């Protein structure tokens, strides 16, 4: 299972181009595509997202219009379509998979990156921690804040954890609170109240160190967290 | 709509799924089913490989209109469990071998093979799940008879037979008295044909055989009836 | 004398009423309620009882109009004019419709199959029902209400330089209403015939009678009213004059709308409730 | 062969034969005491609200 | 002498019979003729499954009691969701002509098999997001009727081959083969303890067979025709079988012998599928005539009729939880009933 994305460089601003993702060992067909960016000092955000046959094609609030996104199901590739770049628009752009059914894990395969350089009623995500000293073996719990609650009537609270090693791709944690992703450690775990959610580390490990991410799955428009960092 | 965004994808997930079961059910609607029942040794083999486990299923078309044949001669199981399954097909196709009832069945020599062969066909012909569904029903071996019948004459099988050692003769018998075993003869209807194997349109008749059956369906379908 | 007859078809138009809509109702019930909407002849078999249902509001407002003077009306006069005209055009192309695909069905299985599916059969439904209403809506203008001998009339109001529309819009009914589409339903119904007579079946004889008996009661309900309304327009127009015949047109008139409307009742009748589906069905039903 | 199959045959009658078996009555008081200790907890027994049934 | 082992196998039935003579005294049904009846019971249609476009042949409830499988004629093995009628999974089969469904109760595997004398295991949770073969189980020379799962590794089989199987399915051979049962094997229950089953057969008898061991403990007869379908109560030392003579008939493991018959002269045709309640207070089972009935059990009396399916039920299930009934008829609709 491999997401490769290429494109990048450094474009004049105002300019118009198309950034690729190519996938390969998977049914690109019955996995929906999202496109998310992270600034080179600040945390992931969400871009783009397309449903599986392309039936939805959705864009965050302060990107619509201006960029576009399709599928090449023969051809197994995803293409984002881009317009009038400024510097807001600096950014590495990651691909990532997800899949819609009872029990599925959304998130859960990220791409390598590519990077993009610009010349010159939503959730809000807290992780008010942002920074917290760790100390191997020892158990820590890095809590995100959301501004509504999570929680849904059909019994499920909709939070995403996602560790990202240094010089690497996000991998997804923990989905709907307490469901840990496959192939990952039992040493991390989540819990929550429907407003505020913690994940805990038993005992910490160098693969432990990195930078967290909170995910809220509830609105179309998906909100990030700063990211808790951890300094050993 | 009180529904997550996850749930509408999955929601999504499941149109897409019935778009594609519904295209499939077009598909095998498209296409037309044969079940193959030959009595022992009555020619099945090679008549399959003119046209071209438990079951063998075999498809091929022939000017645009397609075929499976489901051959369910290696099940040697109670039939009455699975024969119920084979219910809706466009067509049985039953073979029998007229060189056998010299032959005896390897049961010993009690019961002759074209005994078996008719109550087989007394069995199948008159099942409650084919009350409706028309029988092709072919006679192999008619080179074996033609060369064969002067040897043994066929009032051995047939006490009652009083007739003339030809071969058209004794073929009209025994295609009469097979058609004669149909109980019911308004609703279905039982196409014969000698084969050999030089012929190549055996399965031509089959194809007329099965736009007889699909024109018969249409019109109780269409109103015309 | 045509005030006599005029009640004995009033009579008549209660009796048919009344059977048309029971008809018309219980085999749309079967077909979408009581049971699945299985087969393209079964879409064209409903869509043809909707059809036949809206043809039938039209003779209660007729009756009233030949009884009594209109009460309800311009905007209603021309609502019920709609009513007439959409069932006319809706049972010219779903009987032609039926027709082609019997004919395919019969003659070339081995494309039928194939061709005959939910979406064609919805498509080509949808393009007669489109075609209907943009034929009654010329003939929707054209109502008006009138007083005549202190008689309010509600009739298609035709001016000097109308008449010639007039008999332009009669003829319409005829060379294509029932001309253009009659000529595809002798082609394929006939055609039924000499397929059906090439064939192996127990089931050809009594599909041969029904084939029969539809093509002979279209024609028996169905020609006398184009022909007549063909004789009316060449009167009309002046070729064939005489006012004695204008006053045996007028009562042909009558009797041929009686004729043709029969229809309303009489089809659903032969393309439905005979076969063999449609009384396992109504045993089914009456089961439950 | 067919005498090894009536050998074998009577061996597993003569195996079979050796269970113990308890009383009839010992049985349908297992049976109505399973029935007993679980009988509120069956949904289809007794009728659960509308609020905790999913299935609405 | 072969009339001599004849003879002694004439001797075993009697002293089975009069031991089962001997070890019961009294019958169920004066024993609860205290208790209060159940009383009229009914479940309506909460859900309807649609897009099967043959005939359901067999259905299986998942371990959570949310997602269940369904398996008909289309070559369709479709994994739906209940309370959401949504499809989350539908897998080709090669084989169209299938007569068995298993859910892992693990969840992560599903059984099917049929005509094919083959059962397919597949495996639903992979990187590649698609259902794929897990691993393909050969070697009954007959169709397979049923297969349940052990566990994630163990899978046992009941086929028309007049056998049973145990099979591990990561190496793909038979460990274990249950034989002694004359006719075509048609049902088969794994006990909650899963180490000791019932399979019941075309010879009108049921056997219990121990996993571990591999052999027959228990032979029980008292049908006079085909047994279709068979269930454990849900306790484990009792079982009901359901068979082609209209008849339901219990056992106990204990006692050996048929503790009791279920049947009304209304119902002529065979029962397809049998199955029990969570308490065991309810046996239902479907039948040809189109409508499944609910009996009670310590009570011969029939609670209900489930009706609302237009051709024959042909499977039954329970969930876990025991909220809700299933019932997968030929008319290739799937009915929930609460």
């Amino acid at each position: 299972v491999q997401l490769v994305e290429s494109g990048g460089g450094l474009v004049q601003p105002g300019g118009s181009r198309k950034l690729s993702c190519s996938a390969s060992g998977f049914a690109f067909s019955s996995f929906g595509m999202h496109w998310v960016r992270q600034a080179p000092e600040k945390g992931l955000e969400w871009v783009a997202y397309i449903s599986s046959g392309s039936g939805t094609i959705y864009y965050a609030d302060t990107v619509k219009g201006r960029f576009t996104i399709s599928r090449d199901d023969p051809k197994n590739t995803l293409f984002l379509q881009m317009t009038s770049l400024r510097s807001e628009d600096t950014a590495m752009y990651y691909c990532v998979r997800s899949i819609y059914y009872y029990g599925s894990s959304p998130f859960d395969f990220w791409g390598q990156g590519t990077t993009l350089t610009v010349s010159s009623s939503d959730i809000v995500m807290t992780q008010a921690t942002s920074s917290v000293p760790v100390t191997p073996g020892e158990s820590v719990s890095i809590s995100c804040r959301s501004s509504k609650s999570l929680l849904h009537s059909n019994g499920n609270t909709y939070l995403y954890w996602f560790l990202q090693r240094p010089g690497q791709s996000p991998q997804l944690l923990i989905y709907r609170m307490s469901n840990l992703a496959s192939g990952v450690p039992d040493r991390f775990s989540g819990s929550g109240s429907g407003t505020a959610f913690t994940l805990t580390i038993s005992r910490l490990e160098a693969e432990d160190v990195g930078v967290y991410y909170c995910m809220q799955h509830l609105e179309y428009p998906l909100t990030f967290g700063a990211g808790t960092k951890l300094e050993l | 709509c009180t529904l997550s965004a996850e749930d509408k994808a999955a929601v999504e997930r499941s149109k897409m799924i019935d778009r594609n079961l519904r295209e499939d059910g077009e598909k095998a609607a498209r296409e037309v089913k044969l079940l193959l029942l030959g009595a022992g040794e009555s020619g099945k083999n090679t008549i399959v490989k003119q046209m071209k486990t438990g079951i063998v299923e075999t498809h091929f078309t022939f000017k645009d209109l397609h075929f499976k044949m489901f051959d369910v001669g290696a099940q040697r199981s109670e039939r009455k469990k699975w024969i119920h399954c084979f219910e809706g097909v466009t067509a049985i196709i039953f073979c029998v071998a007229l060189s056998d009832y010299d032959l005896v069945l390897a049961e010993d020599e009690e019961m002759n093979r074209m005994h078996e062969s008719m109550k087989l066909f007394d069995s199948i012909c008159n099942n409650k799940w084919f009350t409706d569904t028309s029988i092709i029903l072919f006679l192999n071996k008619k080179d074996l008879f033609e060369e064969k019948i002067k040897k043994s004459p066929l009032t051995i099988c047939y006490p009652e037979y009083a007739g003339s050692n030809t071969y058209e003769e004794a073929a009209a018998y025994i295609q009469c008295q097979f058609e004669d075993l149909n109980k019911r003869k308004d609703t279905k209807e039982i196409y014969t044909h000698f084969t050999c194997s030089t012929d190549t349109k055996n399965v031509q008749f089959v194809f007329d055989a099965v736009t007889d059956v699909i024109i018969k369906n249409n019109l109780k379908d269409c109103g015309l009836f | 004398i045509q005030t006599n007859g005029k009640l004995l078809l009033a009579v008549f138009y209660c009796l048919l009423f009344v059977f048309s809509l029971l008809g018309n109702s219980l085999v749309i019930l079967v077909l979408v309620v009581c049971k699945k909407l299985r087969s393209i002849t079964d879409v064209y078999l409903l869509n043809l009882a909707l059809s036949d249902l809206l043809f039938v509001f039209s003779f209660p407002f007729q009756t009233y109009y030949l009884l009594d003077q209109w009460v309800f009306g311009t905007v209603m006069c021309k609502v019920v004019s709609g009513f007439y005209y959409i069932g006319f055009y809706s049972s010219m192309f779903f009987i032609t419709l039926m027709s082609v695909d019997r004919y395919l069905a019969v003659v070339h299985a081995v494309y039928a199959l194939k061709v005959r599916t939910i979406r064609m059969g919805t498509t080509l439904c949808l393009a007669v029902w489109l075609t209907a209403i943009m034929a009654t809506i010329p003939l929707l203008v054209f109502y008006q209400v009138a007083s005549e001998d202190g008689v309010l009339q509600c009739y298609s109001f035709y001016n000097q330089q109308t008449l010639k529309w007039k008999i332009f819009t009669n003829f319409k009914m005829n060379i294509l209403g029932l001309l253009i589409p009659f000529t595809i339903f002798m082609f394929c119904y006939i055609k039924i015939l000499h397929q059906l007579k090439r064939c192996q079946n127990h089931n050809k004889t009594k599909a041969i009678r029904l084939v029969l008996i539809v093509v002979i009661a279209s024609l028996l309900f169905w020609v006398p009213f184009n022909v007549v309304l063909f004789l009316t327009s060449l009167h009309s127009m002046h070729i064939l004059d005489g006012c004695s015949i204008s006053q045996q047109l007028t009562y042909a008139t009558h009797v041929t709308e009686i004729i043709s409307f029969t229809h309303c009742c009489v089809n659903p009748v032969i393309y439905a409730f005979v076969g063999e589906k449609f009384k396992k069905h109504l045993s089914e039903i009456f089961q439950k | 062969a067919s005498i090894a199959q009536a050998r074998k045959l009577v061996e597993q009658l003569k195996m079979e034969a050796n269970i113990d078996r308890i009383k009839v009555s010992k049985a349908a008081a297992d049976l109505m005491a399973y029935c007993e200790a679980h009988a509120k907890e069956d949904p289809l027994l007794t009728p659960v609200p509308a609020s905790e049934n999913p299935f609405r | 002498e072969l009339d001599q082992l004849r003879q002694e196998a004439e001797q075993l039935k009697n002293q089975i019979r009069d031991a089962r003579k001997a070890c019961a005294d009294a019958t169920l049904s004066q024993i609860t003729n205290n208790i209060d009846p159940v009383g009229r019971i009914q479940m309506r249609t909460r859900r309807t499954l649609r897009g099967h476009l043959a005939k359901i042949y067999a259905m299986h409830w998942g371990t959570d009691s949310r997602l269940l499988v369904s398996a008909s004629q289309d070559g369709k093995l479709i994994i739906w969701d209940s309370y959401t009628t949504n499809k989350v999974h539908a897998i080709p089969l090669r084989s169209s002509w299938v007569m068995t469904c298993a859910y892992a109760p693990s969840g992560n595997y599903v059984a099917c098999g049929g005509l094919d004398n083959i059962c397919s295991i597949y495996n639903l949770k992979t990187r590649e997001g698609n259902v794929r073969v897990s691993r393909e189980l050969a070697g009954h020379t007959g169709y397979l009727s049923c297969c349940r799962f052990l566990d994630d590794n163990q899978i046992v089989t009941s086929s028309g081959d007049t056998t049973c199987a145990l099979w591990d399915i990561e190496t793909g051979q038979q460990t274990t083969t249950f034989t002694g049962h004359t006719g075509d094997v048609m049902s088969l229950s794994l006990a909650p303890d899963t180490r000791l089953f019932v399979s019941g057969a075309c010879d009108a008898s049921a056997k219990l067979w121990d996993v571990r061991e591999g052999m027959c403990r228990q032979t029980f007869t008292g049908h006079e025709s085909d047994i279709n379908a068979i269930c454990f109560f849900p306790n484990g030392n009792a079982f009901a079988t359901g068979s082609d003579d209209a008849t339901c008939r219990l056992f106990d493991l204990r006692a050996d012998q048929e503790l009791m018959t279920y049947s009304h002269d209304n119902i002529i045709c065979g029962i397809t599928s049998v199955s029990f309640s969570k308490s065991g207070r309810l046996l239902l089972a479907g039948y040809d005539d189109f409508n499944c009935n609910v009996w009670d059990a310590l009570k011969a009396d029939r609670a209900g009729v489930l009706a609302g399916h237009d051709n024959r039920v042909s499977c039954l299930g329970v969930t876990d939880d025991g909220m809700a009934v299933a019932t997968g008829s030929w008319d290739s609709f799937l009915k929930i009933w609460n």
